[PDB]
């Protein structure tokens, strides 16, 4: 029966605006009371707006108080969140939840929102080479440092697909406005450097692709 | 007003029972706070488990339970299952607002534990040319998925310029993490020993370089 589909997010810059939308399904969307909950990068959950049944009552927390506005159109079966005067702290996944007689049970899929002032900027790719010959044994693990991109994502591929062989790529980090990330690969010790281990890094915003061959 | 704390991590085996509480800075937890328990399963998917302190949501199984414990909300899971490994958050209704606690990681032991394999890396010839150096400590293959990472430059504990990624669920229901200690290339040239140490399970593994 229930589906809650929110949307309307993207990349805005500080001081911007944005209306979020959330659409109900297989339930009599009117009756129930309702909220917006954001999920931050830090991964804490914070609540942004509260709407009652006949949109009679609105509640917000003091950091959104006066910048966010909640509302609904029963006719269309949707919840609206109107974000105004944006600020970097608001970058987070925004979700909608129906209060099922005080049981927040059904949640949207969510809609990511980024409020950066950055600029599309491709990364810099650096080799992550073993270092001293200190061979642990059969295995040798190389990697790549993809640094200074915005916005995300970046796909990272090893040896143009040919190497799926245990690759690991990590949640990016945000070092003072740009994102960085790492991908690593373990290829058997007698394959490198006799054979070649390049790293493909593509950056779709900037339509980029860099080819860092890893050599000792 | 507002603080809601929750255990940060609990670990249990399949078959066992675990309780998780929710404390308030306000004082006691009433029924007029509708203790709610959201489940955050692998990949930003959320689900109402229990609402209004004790009402279990439809579809939620038998083992989820709500209770008030010594002025404190509590979630019981009796005979927890492998599928319960996840993050549990609590929300408490503060008349108008909702206050959320930082949610607890719940490991249920679904496969034999295993430790990390740290692999430490030194700033490449190329990045050094930009007068900036970065060392990457790559931590993979651990279950449970909790780690503690400490960096040392010439035996003194690093107290900045280091930042680690939250564990991330490998393909094999094993976790992975990365740590970055960033230096101006100057400093690189200067110290002579860099240690990456990862503490996972009382056991600490350690990788170093010159
Ligand atoms: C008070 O009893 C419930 O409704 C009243 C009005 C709430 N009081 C306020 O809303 C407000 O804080 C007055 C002062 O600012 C209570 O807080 C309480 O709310 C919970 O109980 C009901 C069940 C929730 N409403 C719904 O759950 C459903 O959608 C039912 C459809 O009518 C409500 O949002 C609270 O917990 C979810």
């Amino acid at each position: 029966e229930v589906q809650l589909e929110e949307s309307g997010g993207g990349l805005v810059t500080p001081g911007g605006s944005l209306r979020l939308s959330c659409a109900a399904s297989g339930y009599v969307f009117s009756t129930y009371d309702m909220s917006w909950v954001r999920q931050t990068p830090e991964k804490r959950l914070e609540w942004v707006a509260f709407i009652s049944s006949g949109g009679g009552r609105t509640s917000y927390p003091d950091t959104v108080k006066g910048r966010f506005t909640i509302s609904r159109d029963d006719a269309k079966n949707t919840l609206y969140l109107q974000m105004s005067s944006l600020q970097s702290e608001d970058t987070a996944m925004y979700y909608c939840t129906r209060h099922f007689y005080a049981v927040l049970d059904y949640w949207g899929r969510g809609t990511t929102l980024t409020v950066s002032s950055a600029k599309t900027t491709p990364p810099s790719v650096y080799p992550l080479a073993p270092g001293s010959a200190a061979q642990t044994n059969s295995m040798v693990t190389l990697g790549c440092l993809v640094k200074g991109y915005f916005p995300e994502p970046v796909t990272v591929t090893w040896n143009s697909g040919s190497l799926s062989s245990g690759v690991h790529t990590f949640p990016a980090v945000l070092q003072s406005d740009l994102y960085t990330l790492s991908s690593s690969v373990t290829v058997p010790s007698s394959t490198w450097p006799s054979e070649t281990v390049t790293c493909n890094v593509a950056h779709p915003a900037s339509s980029t692709k860099v080819d860092k061959k890893i050599v000792p | 007003q507002a603080v809601v704390t929750q255990e940060s991590a609990l670990t249990t085996s399949p078959g066992e029972t675990v309780t998780l509480t929710c404390r308030s800075s306000t004082g006691t937890v009433t029924t007029s706070n509708y203790a709610n328990w959201v489940q955050e399963k692998p990949d930003h998917l959320f689900t109402g488990l229990i609402g209004a302190t004790n009402n279990r949501a439809a579809g939620v199984p038998v083992r989820f339970s709500g209770s008030l414990i010594g002025g404190k909300a509590a979630l019981t899971i009796t005979g927890a299952q492998t599928e319960d490994e996840a993050i549990y958050f609590c929300a408490l209704w503060y008349s108008g607002h909702w206050v959320f606690g930082g949610g607890t990681k719940l490991t249920v032991l679904g496969q034999p534990k295993s430790s990390p394999s740290v692999t430490l890396f030194p700033p490449s010839s190329e990045e050094l040319e930009t007068n900036k150096a970065t060392l990457v400590c790559t931590i993979t293959d651990f279950y449970p998925g909790v780690v503690t990472v400490d960096w040392k430059v010439d035996g003194t504990p690093v107290t900045q310029g280091m930042e680690t990624t939250q564990p991330s669920k490998q393909s094999n229901n094993k976790y992975m993490a990365s740590s970055y200690l960033t230096l101006t290339a100057r400093a690189w040239e200067r110290h002579s020993s860099y240690s990456c140490q990862v503490t996972h399970e009382g056991h600490t593994v350690e990788k170093s370089l010159s």
